[PDB]
RNA sequence: AAACUGCGGACGGCUCAUUAUAACAGUAAUAGUUUCUUUGGUUACAAGGAUAGCUUUGUGAAUGAUAAAGAUAAUACUUGAGACAAUUCAUUCAAGUGAGUUAGGAUGCCACGACAAUUGUAGACAAGUAACCAAUGAGAAUUUCUGAUCUAUCAAUCAGUUGGUAGU
RNA sequence: UUCUAAGGAAGGCAGCAGGCGCGUAAAUUACCCACUUUCGAAUUGAAGAGGUAGUGACGACACAU
């Protein structure tokens, strides 16, 4: 057919091993793996492994390559064509051309329940409901404490002291 | 690693001292890392307890008093000019504890301008001849390669003649 | 019989049985040799409601 | 003048500069620092009058002296 | 449920190969170091991205094997007002303790920089978090004094070895 | 030492049971967190730590004919 432009995002080797995207090389090299470049998966916490990858470079040992933008094999192909939405309120107001101040409620994604009823959407997060001051319910309010009903003691507790650090006789 | 332990040394009558344990971490040592003169170049070191080293692998700038004038200022390093301990330091320009360097007395000089009046471009001789030429004694009084700074101190009358002569 | 604790903490009385021969629970009991005297140890877990839960 | 031997400059552990006929600091001079070591130990005249410097001088220094107390005889002194 | 995050797997359990002042026991010091946990204190009507479990396409005989893409949260990662503390250096005023230019104060400077942009409707009360003091800590770690079996067909041993200065 | 599709891969019983060997010489491939206590987001979950049971003329005590 007439063809697109693709650009190579992945592969495994005839063994199934992986294709490391910094590795320069066509034959198969051991190297030390963390999680962070993603071939190797820890169990416990920064424990690495010396396993096996496949160099960057496409050749005729290569099975399957993701070369997407597919899931071909390699003669053959395959291919991958909202689960669940945001949930932050500032992603709602980006999404359906929203502002700060209208509401966002009457706009949340809402997905309804078909069986033996509900329709349903996301927690909200990050909205002006009064006790979104919970935030302030007093939660915030509550530097109380520290705001003097804490530091004036600080002023009293030390006040005072100067007073029998002075007689002193 | 580098171990700092005695159980690989001698007795004090000479004998061997015989191998029960393991290397341990307890008696860990690290690579010293010789800090030396150029572009801004620290690293942070976990050590033990997990409190933070700053590992100074290269420094330009530091900070220096001025004893008589109750100052202190941030000036940029010149060169090492003597290291009482190596003299591979001195050509290596190596930033340690107790080396003689020489700074440019510019920050020094711009504030006796505005606090006297005056240039010095009774103080010791020798400490006006290194302002007219530019290049100031200091001695370096921090621990570069723990601390990841260089705070030091201009040399002064009785320090001064002892260094001086040395050189 | 023999000793009383009183234990509103756990919703208990405790005693000593001693033989001379739901709230219930009785445990650790023991004959004297020879037959006869029966010792043991009882559980007054009153209201059915710490019964179940202070109890294994 | 003859206790500079050493290739760097030798000071106390506190050296600190007197303070001149005038009432001001002397950065022209250095006090000779001396302390007083604990249970009944008198510091000799030498740790006060004498010019020696050392870093590890129980009377001149911040060396402590700890509960352990021992005595001898001199075996060398090389 | 699974998953991200937090904590734990450095405790407990087994064995006695190594080890001849080494280890261990009593003793004394840390004014030569010091966490974790717990305990007592002290110091904007709310912002930014992406990631798993999730969906989809897969490879390899196979491991507690693994590749791509599409989304989505934070007490995960960051920025940010709320207003000091702790480090290094130089100078200096100095009281408990057997003993300290010592805890501490003052001056100038650098780096660091806060008390979740946190959580229960229900069991204001909670709960959580960062640093810094102190306890826990007669704890841990180094170190002081004294103390070991046989052997002289083992009588001289040691060259970082013993000390000094400066540094690391 | 083990698996393998022959390309490759993990594993360290001086943990509890158990097996081989060695030797004159030494026990069940059991059940449960109910006791003691430890860990954890915690009154609840785990624990071959721990407890109970099986073999046991190593030993110790009382006691038949």
């Amino acid at each position: 057919f007439k063809g697109y432009i693709l650009k190579i995002t992945g592969g495994c080797d005839k063994d199934g091993f992986p294709m490391m995207t910094g590795v320069a090389t066509n034959n198969r090299v051991r190297l030390l793996l963390d999680g962070r470049n993603g071939c190797y998966k820890p169990l416990r916490n920064g424990e690495r492994r010396r396993k096996t990858v496949r160099g960057a470079i496409v050749a005729g040992d290569i099975s399957v390559l993701n070369t997407i933008v597919k899931g071909e094999g390699e003669i053959e192909g395959v291919t991958n064509d909202m689960r669940a939405g945001p949930k932050r309120a500032s992603h709602i107001r980006k999404l359906f051309n929203l502002s700060q101040k209208d509401d966002v409620k009457k706009f949340v994604i809402r997905r309804e329940v078909a069986k033996k009823k509900r329709s349903k959407a996301p927690k909200i997060q990050r909205l002006v409901t009064p006790r979104r001051l919970q935030h302030k319910a007093q939660k915030l309010e509550a530097k109380k404490l520290h705001k003097i009903a804490m530091l004036k003691e600080a002023k009293r507790y030390a006040a005072i002291l100067n007073r029998y650090k002075v007689l002193k006789a | 690693g580098i171990t700092r332990d005695s159980r690989h040394k001698r007795r004090a009558t000479g004998g061997k001292k015989n191998s029960m344990q393991k290397k341990k971490k307890n008696t860990m040592g690290r690579q010293p890392a010789n800090t030396r003169l150029g572009a801004i170049r620290v690293h942070d070191v976990r050590c033990r307890y997990g409190i933070i080293k700053r590992r100074a692998l290269r420094l330009e700038n530091g900070n220096f008093s001025w004893a008589s004038q109750s100052i202190t200022k941030g000036t940029k390093i010149l060169n090492v000019v003597y290291n009482a301990s190596d003299n591979d330091f001195v050509r290596t320009n190596t930033l340690v504890k107790g080396a003689i360097i020489e700074i440019d007395p510019a920050p020094f000089r711009l504030w006796f301008l505005k606090f006297y009046g005056k240039d010095i471009a009774k103080f010791d001789e020798a400490l006006l001849e290194g302002f007219q030429s530019g290049r100031v004694l200091a001695c370096i009084s921090s621990r570069p390669g723990q601390t990841g700074s260089v705070e030091g101190y201009i040399l002064e009358g009785k320090e001064l003649d002892f260094y001086s002569k040395k050189i | 019989t023999r000793n009383l604790i009183v234990n509103p903490l756990l919703c208990r009385k405790q005693v000593v049985v001693d033989i001379y021969h739901q709230t219930i629970v009785l445990n650790g009991f023991v004959t004297k040799y020879g037959g006869g005297k029966t010792s043991g140890f009882a559980l007054i877990y009153d209201t059915l409601s710490a019964l179940k839960k202070f109890v294994p | 003048m003859a206790e500079q031997t050493e290739r760097a400059y030798q000071k106390q552990v506190f050296h600190h500069h007197s303070r001149n006929e005038k009432g001001e600091i002397d950065f022209g001079n250095v006090k000779r620092y001396h302390k007083q070591i604990g249970m009944g130990f008198v510091t000799p005249a030498e740790a006060i009058k004498g010019t020696y410097i050392d870093k590890k001088c129980p009377f001149t220094s911040d060396v402590s002296i700890r509960g352990r107390t021992l005595s001898g005889i001199v075996k060398s002194c090389h």
